[PDB]
DNA sequence: GCAGATATCACTCAGCACGA
DNA sequence: TCGTGCTGAGTGATATCTGCTTTGGGTGGGTGGGTGGGTTGAGGCAAT
């Protein structure tokens, strides 16, 4: 038995919703889970129940649905694909330059912050976690931490992810909580026993977890995703029901700095509110600045205009509409949309990079300078978490070509994406000096 | 249900199972074991309640390893060996793998006639700067001894560690349960981020230490409980 | 009699209570005459209830007809009447050790239903009757001890044309204004001006309902800030027993959500539910407050709303209503010094936001001057405890018919030389439009005391001349 | 048919918009750019959906700065008495919940539910704030998500979900202290941040300056309210006209030309310059909100079509806060 | 052992037809 | 013209019978007792 729901969206402005309870028989049990958008096929029943006439005061009777079908809510699922269009996928793989058209196609609607499409893609993408004999765990989630100035396109970046993205739930600093981040109780009532429910952090499972206004939510809160960001599992201990769940997803944070605008002079701790652990636990620090420039601003202001005009309203007949919204959709993005949505899915679940040989001495070198440049005071150590990172990244980048070799070129743009993260936290002083001692790797 | 089992977004299910005879006091919580018995359904619209009733157990849990153990003792450079096994993935930190190794070995017993019994066991403080792979040494810990319970001090709470006076729901009686502490008795606990623990937590893990036994007897039963860990 | 004083002898009989009711239940319809239809032959007959027992027909009473147990009844055909239970709380001063007060339930019925609210002094007379309780829902077994309760009889809550002739003849006296100012405050010596704006605030200006934008309201709001030892809580309290509503909070003892309303739920319907809190629960009443300075800016903030709105919204926790708050405020303030030091301006010497002294209609100031006249003639008139003033019963209903009948509308003379007094306050120079609309108001207040339904240039001067005369004439 | 004509009549006159403006608002005396803001406000501008799917805001929020005993709170009665829908609330008594999506238990159940605010019953609505700066700072972040995204996201127990809230906020705020500080600037007087200040579209500071002729206009004007009660207000349009009349206005969707679009990027430039190296009050936002504008302008002369004069207009009304 | 709802059996009464 | 013995019919009292709990919740208690069971989570408000 399930209890079925209308949708929040259908319901009239701020009216209550309305809900059944379906009854599951034989062959159709197990085939939805609680969280789910789905259209019921079946007898509407109803049976004389003593305690509605008791309560009420009238002959009422309870009335309920007999499933016959149950689906989910084009055709049945966009990320599913096919034979033939696996085919495509490796045509359009060959491609020499398939990563930056893949960067391009992403969030085609917002113009600048190209640093930030190639981080989101990266952690579209994902890495390949590893285990060693059942000793050493390593992540293969990418996280990305997204700061700057108000009016930047930071909350639009994560609304598009949330769409393209296979398995996404997205949560407000404001609005959420503990309880609602990891599990919450009910009682069964049939059995009448306690069972759990599933968290924001569980329901997002493989998948990501997007958080926005991150530096609002309160400690507590921000603690309890302290260990699904690193151990990667949710441990909750309520009436009795001590259990460990599992939690392997990729978490993607859009914040402001403290004070309101991010004082270039100053460096990344003071700026924002988060602690030291939290900030070392995300792997792409992908820092916005709004300053002001004629030439960066008419071009803004002719690619947002440009946007706006594009997308209005007035601006077989389905088959038209499709292949105008078909050419819209190429005039913005060198690759359709759909396309990528399948890509996404078939490159996380096929395909898993690995390194094969690779002149270590590159990045072994980069890191030593990394850790020389660092020891400057008002700079964070460089520690290994940037060089896991950097094979993480490595290993995302390579996963675009649908390429199970991790080629050179690769490897060195994820030491590029690397160095300057951290090199654009700095203060400005510091700033002058990384820039010039950092000149081949970026 | 094992956890690689578990299909990913949903949820561990727990099924009933009943013993009677020679089969009892055979397992513990937390052993994996393999069960052969009857699907039966015991009435509790017109459904019944599933569950099993076992008739054998093989949980995974002689001379001939006597005989390999005293010959491995014999080696020359048992300890290096030991120290070598000790977090074989993380470098560096040689003190501090030579620590755990006597941590996880502990020291012995001592218990005087009068009453004043000198604690045996072990502890270790590791406090450095992030990105030094402490969680990790406190993961192989955990993995490495037989019994290890391992917690997040901020995840948890007081009732977590050492003990917490509850009350039981079908009987309505006030009794005691146990926290990671009595969970871990007779074997290690590894607790990260002592610093996010909250002070009334620490002050109960400064007594648990202190005494090896979590002193929770008051309000409505007066039981105590072991805490050697 | 006591509700410690009712025995077993005193069953059956009539007895007389006084106690405050605490809580009544919602209407309980109770039968009284029944409706039986039977089912084969459709007659109808209607039967009486005797001592709560149907005297039920066992066959139909026709003669061509007899089936027996064919008669049923029709619920919605039967003659009903009122029942209510209310629960009376004896009152503080009985109870001997101070314990938890005794309570005695009452039954009222047919008209004397909703005739007293929660909350409320009264005296009932009734009959001490006594009734068994059952042991079980399923049997006629019952218990020994018997319920007590009274079957009320009576409820007591504890203008003639004469008076208005009466009334009318004191309106005609010349000196009405030093009359009511002295009669107000009997005791408080040589505060004539304050007595005065005290006493304008009672009356109130003029209502106005307004359509093509909002309701006008006149109600006054006054200020008293002076040195300690002056009269100003003497006053708080005699303006207190005069109002008909009104609430005496304090400063530190009073909190924001406790002035504006409190968010709760029934535990006996089990439906969230909303209190009324001071400044509501004085509606058309005068609000009093003692300490202001002593008062944190969190709980401030929500008298701006009051003295500008006249309501308070509130939207929390699924409640999003508006109360309203047409009451009057009357605040006190003492100097951050231990005195009132004339040497720096009143910004400095009473704290408060400048913003906020602007709000308040009239502000008076108050001192404690050293004199070797003030202070005998004081001295001799606070030691004789150990010029007539009229009874305060008359004067209650003098403000009352005042604030209910009359209704003064202004006139072009008063506008004219209105612009004239409100450009001049603003030209020398804190003037606002507020100033000019407490004009307003004050020169209505004033015309409701003389019943006069225009408002006169006489009047307005007096208002004027008040206004000037509080902050006082360096 | 009767309606009709006197609809085609209204938007005959070529003198519709100050006409509009003259109405707005009747009870209040002589404020001809706050009434502009909130007629625009009411009209609304066009909601666009690009070919990405994400959403572009088309609703306009406004909020009115002054000092205490100007007329501030009679626009924002006036609009909760006017508006088709909208609500009231003050910054004190409103609270996080209440002011946006509320987790309640169900009345008579052991199952929480969500239970509507104030951002969601006023839906394709405007909503009143009395006393933003009151406002605790934990109930202010609460609607930063609802004035741009124009949806309230809560993941609170077991209640996973994404409400949409497409609503339009005007608010009414005092400075820090007691009187707006002509040296300090607009950030310096609130203590609002930069990103609330960045959210709204537009900013209306309201100055008691003394001067003896219009001092006795507006003593004149308040005596003859309270003197001839309701005749001495005279909008030119009834309430019922200007309801009918804005109705019609809401169907229409402007578009954009060319010179038009170039003239908006000149005037975006324009401003960026002026604030100059960052810019504190100008984010991109502001391109958006002169379309917005330029849009409900369109909107309030009944043309299906953007000229640059209403560009200029809107840049001017944009000025003005600045 | 105790109260309440339910169904069983036995006894006595008003009508009927015939005979006195 | 009429008197009385036989019959069907219908209540009255009495025979067996089920039931003797029942129920989630603190104005039902704990001298009714846990083998009759009760395992939240958000939001508001005083203290500070
Ligand atoms: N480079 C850009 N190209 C196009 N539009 C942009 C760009 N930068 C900002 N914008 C616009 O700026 C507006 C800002 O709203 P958005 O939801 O993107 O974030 P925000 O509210 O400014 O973020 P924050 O949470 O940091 O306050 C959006 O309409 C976005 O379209
Ligand atoms: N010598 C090392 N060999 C391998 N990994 C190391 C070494 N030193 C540090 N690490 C790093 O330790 C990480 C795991 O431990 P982690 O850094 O979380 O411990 P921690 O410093 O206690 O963390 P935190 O202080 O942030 O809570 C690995 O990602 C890893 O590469
Ligand atoms: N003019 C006056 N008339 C009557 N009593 C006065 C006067 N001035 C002072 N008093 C006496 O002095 C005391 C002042 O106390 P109180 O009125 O409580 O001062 P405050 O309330 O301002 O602290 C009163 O009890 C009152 O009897
Ligand atoms: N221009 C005006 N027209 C009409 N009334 C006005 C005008 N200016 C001020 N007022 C009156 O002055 C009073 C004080 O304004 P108020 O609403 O307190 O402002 P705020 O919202 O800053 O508190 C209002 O109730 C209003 O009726
Ligand atoms: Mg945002
Ligand atoms: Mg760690
Ligand atoms: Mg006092
Ligand atoms: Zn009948």
């Amino acid at each position: 038995r399930v209890t079925l729901q209308e949708a929040p969206g259908t319901v009239p402005p701020g009216r209550l919703p309305r809900h059944r309870e379906v009854i599951l028989l034989a062959d159709l049990v197990d085939v939805s889970k609680p969280g789910e958008e789905v259209e019921v096929t079946g007898i509407y029943k109803n049976n004389y129940d003593g305690n509605l006439n008791a309560k009420n005061g009238f002959p009422v009777f309870a009335t309920i649905i007999e499933a016959n079908s149950i689906k989910r809510r084009e055709g049945l699922d966009v990320f599913s694909w096919t034979e033939e269009e696996e085919r495509e996928f490796r045509k359009i793989s060959r491609d020499r330059g398939i990563i930056d058209k893949i960067i391009s196609s992403m969030a085609p609607s917002i113009y600048g912050h190209r640093d930030i499409k190639t981080a989101v893609a990266c952690s579209l993408f994902g890495g390949v976690p590893k285990n060693v004999n059942g000793k050493h765990s390593i992540r293969g989630d990418i996280n990305v931490l997204l700061l700057g100035d108000p009016g930047t396109a930071k909350s639009q970046i994560l609304k598009y992810v949330e769409k393209t993205a296979h398995r996404a739930v997205f949560a407000t600093g404001q609005g959420a909580s503990a309880v609602g981040l990891t599990a919450s109780v009910r009682k069964d009532p049939i059995t009448k026993e306690w069972t759990l429910e599933g968290g924001a952090l569980v329901l997002a499972d493989k998948g990501v977890c997007l958080i926005d206004e991150f530096d609002k939510m309160n400690d507590q809160d921000r603690t309890s995703i302290h260990e699904a960001m690193e151990q990667q599992s949710i441990s909750i201990s309520k009436a009795g029901i001590v259990t460990t769940l599992q939690a392997r997803c990729s978490i993607i944070a859009a914040a402001n700095p403290n004070g309101g605008r991010y004082n270039s002079t100053l460096p990344l701790a003071q700026n924002v509110s988060l602690t030291e652990p939290i900030l070392s636990r995300f792997d792409i620090l992908c820092v916005v600045r709004d300053l002001v420039d004629e030439e960066a601003d008419e071009r803004l202001a002719t690619f947002v205009v440009d946007s706006h005009v594009r997308s209005h309203p007035e601006n077989n007949a389905r088959q038209r509409r499709l292949q105008r919204q078909r050419k819209k959709e190429e005039e913005i993005s060198p690759i359709p949309q759909e396309l990528l949505m399948k890509y996404i899915h078939y490159a996380r679940t096929k395909i898993y990079p690995k390194l094969h040989q690779m002149d270590m001495d590159k990045v072994s070198r980069v890191y030593a300078d990394l850790r020389r440049e660092s020891i400057s005071t008002g700079s964070f150590p460089i520690t290994v978490r940037h060089l896991e990172s950097i094979l993480r990244i490595a290993e995302s980048f390579a996963k675009m070509r649908l390429s199970e070799f991790v080629s050179s070129y690769d490897l060195d743009r994820a030491i590029k994406v690397v160095v300057d993260s951290f090199v654009d936290a700095q203060k400005v002083s510091v700033r002058r000096q990384l820039r010039r001692s950092f000149a081949i790797y970026t | 249900e094992i956890p690689e089992l578990v299909p990913v977004g949903e949820m561990p299910r727990n099924l009933t199972m009943t013993c009677d005879r020679y089969l009892t006091n055979k397992v513990i919580p937390g052993t994996r074991v393999t069960i052969v018995g009857i699907y039966s359904i015991y009435n509790s619209v017109a459904i019944r309640t599933p569950y099993i009733k076992i008739l054998g157990i093989q949980s995974d849990v002689t001379e001939e390893e006597e005989e390999e153990f005293l010959q491995l003792s014999r080696n020359p450079k048992l300890y290096e060996i030991l120290t070598n096994s000790i977090a074989p993935s993380i470098f560096g930190n040689e003190d501090i793998k030579k620590a755990i190794v006597c941590l996880l070995m502990g020291g012995s017993k001592k218990i005087l006639p009068d009453g004043m019994r000198l604690r045996g066991d072990i502890n270790v403080l590791l406090l450095g700067d992030p990105g030094t792979a402490k969680s990790q040494l406190l993961k192989f810990v955990e993995k490495v001894s037989p019994i290890a319970v391992y917690t997040s001090g901020k995840g948890s709470s007081a009732a977590g560690l050492t003990a917490s006076v509850q009350r039981d729901p079908m009987t309505r009686e006030f009794y005691l349960e146990g926290g990671a502490m009595v969970l871990a008795d007779g074997g290690v606990v590894c607790i990260d981020e002592f610093d996010k623990m909250r002070d009334e937590d620490r002050v109960a893990i400064h007594e648990a230490m202190e005494q090896q036994t979590i002193s929770i007897a008051k309000a409505g039963i007066t039981t105590v409980l072991n805490s050697r860990t | 009699k006591g509700m410690r004083e009712l025995n077993p002898n005193d069953i059956d009989k009539l007895i007389n209570l006084k106690g405050l009711v605490l809580r009544s239940t919602p209407v309980i319809p109770d039968m009284k005459v029944a409706f039986f239809k039977c089912n084969v032959c459709d007659h109808t007959m209607a039967v009486e209830i005797d001592r709560g027992v149907i005297q039920e027909p066992a066959r139909c009473e026709r003669i061509d007809c007899n089936e027996p147990n064919s008669m049923s009844l029709i619920h919605n055909r039967c003659s009903f009447a009122d029942k209510q239970v209310i629960k009376l709380q004896e009152t503080p001063d009985f109870v001997p050790d101070g314990q938890t007060p005794h309570s005695i339930s009452l039954c009222v019925y047919d008209e004397l239903v909703d005739s007293c609210r929660a909350g409320d002094r009264i005296e009932v007379t009734g009959t001490f009757r006594s009734i068994p309780i059952r042991a079980n829902s399923r049997q006629r077994v019952l218990k020994s001890l018997y319920k007590t309760y009274v079957d009320v009889v009576h409820v007591k809550k504890v203008i003639t044309d004469q008076d208005l002739a009466k009334i009318r003849e004191v309106a005609a006296r010349e000196d009405l204004y030093s009359l009511l100012a002295r009669s107000i405050a009997p005791s408080i010596y040589e505060l004539e001006d304050v007595k005065k704006g005290i006493l304008l605030q009672l009356f109130g200006g003029t209502n106005k309902t307004f359509t093509k934008g909002g309701r006008y309201r006149g109600d006054i709001n006054i200020l008293l800030c002076g040195d300690p030892s002056t009269s100003k809580s003497q006053i708080l309290q005699y303006v207190h027993k005069i109002t008909p509503r009104g609430v005496y909070t304090s400063g530190k003892g009073s909190s924001a959500v406790g002035l504006t309303a409190y968010i709760t739920r029934d535990v006996d319907t089990k439906q969230l539910v909303l209190e009324s809190g001071a400044l509501v629960l004085s509606d058309g009443g005068v609000c009093c407050i003692d300490e202001f300075d002593k008062m944190s800016d969190s709980t401030r903030s929500v008298l701006h709303e009051v003295m500008e709105q006249q309501t308070i919204s509130i939207a929390k926790a699924g409640i999003i209503t508006t109360l309203n708050a047409r009451s009057s405020i009357l605040a006190s303030a003492n100097p951050i010094g231990s005195r009132y030091n004339p040497n720096l301006p009143v910004t400095e010497n009473i704290d408060l936001p400048p913003p906020l002294l602007s709000r308040f209609d009239l502000v008076y100031l108050v001192l404690d001057k050293v004199d070797e006249k003030n202070d005998r003639e004081l001295a001799k008139h606070l030691t004789n405890l150990y010029d007539d003033v009229l009874p305060v019963e008359f004067l209650t209903m003098y403000i009352s018919y005042a604030k209910e009948h009359i209704h003064p509308i202004i006139t072009e003379a008063a506008k004219t030389e209105l612009v004239r007094a409100y450009v001049g306050m603003r030209k020398m120079g804190t003037a606002t439009t507020r100033q000019l609309e407490s004009m307003i108001r004050l020169a209505e207040a004033h015309a409701k005391m003389k019943l006069k339904n225009v408002v006169e240039l006489e009047d307005v001067q007096e208002a004027v001349r008040l206004i000037r005369s509080a902050i006082k004439d360096y | 048919s009767d309606e009709i004509n006197e609809l085609k009549e209204m938007v005959k006159d070529e003198h519709i918009y100050d006409k509009l403006v003259r109405s707005i608002a009747p009870a209040v005396f002589g404020h001809e750019a706050v009434k502009k803001g909130i007629l625009l406000q009411m009209l609304g501008g066009v909601h666009k959906s690009t070919v990405e799917g994400i959403k572009l805001r088309g609703d306009i929020n406004i909020c009115v700065v002054g000092d205490p005993s100007t007329s501030k709170s009679q626009f924002l009665k006036y609009v909760v008495g006017f508006a088709p829908r909208s609500v009231y609330t003050s910054g004190k008594a409103s609270s996080a919940a209440g002011l946006t999506a509320a987790v309640v238990r169900d009345e008579e159940g052991g199952d929480y539910t969500i239970e509507a605010g104030a951002l969601m019953l006023a839906d394709n609505g405007i909503c009143c704030i009395d006393e933003f700066d009151k406002m605790d700072i934990s109930d202010q972040v609460a609607i930063h998500e609802a004035m741009e995204q124009q949806t309230i996201s809560i993941a609170k127990a077991g209640i996973h979900a994404t409400l949409n809230a497409r609503t339009s906020i005007l608010a009414a705020a005092n400075p820090v202290g007691g009187r707006y500080n002509r040296k300090l600037s607009l950030r310096g007087n609130l203590n609002m941040t930069a990103p609330i200040m960045s959210r709204f579209d537009l900013f209306f500071v309201i100055l008691d300056d003394c001067n003896e002729k219009i001092d006795t206009e507006l003593a004149s004007h308040i005596v003859d309210l309270h003197m001839k009660r309701d005749e001495a207000i005279e909008p030119p349009f009834s309430a019922e006209q200007l309801r009918r009349y804005i109705k019609y206005a809401r169907t229409f969707k402007p578009i954009l030309t060319k010179e038009a679009r170039s003239y908006l990027v000149e005037k975006y430039k324009e401003l960026r310059k002026d604030d100059a190296r960052s810019s504190y009050r100008i984010t991109v936002r502001q391109l958006e909100s002169m379309i917005r504008l330029s849009e409900a302008i369109a909107r309030a002369n009944c043309v299906d079509e953007i000229t640059p004069s209403f560009i200029a207009e809107a840049y001017d009304l944009l000025r003005q806060s600045i």
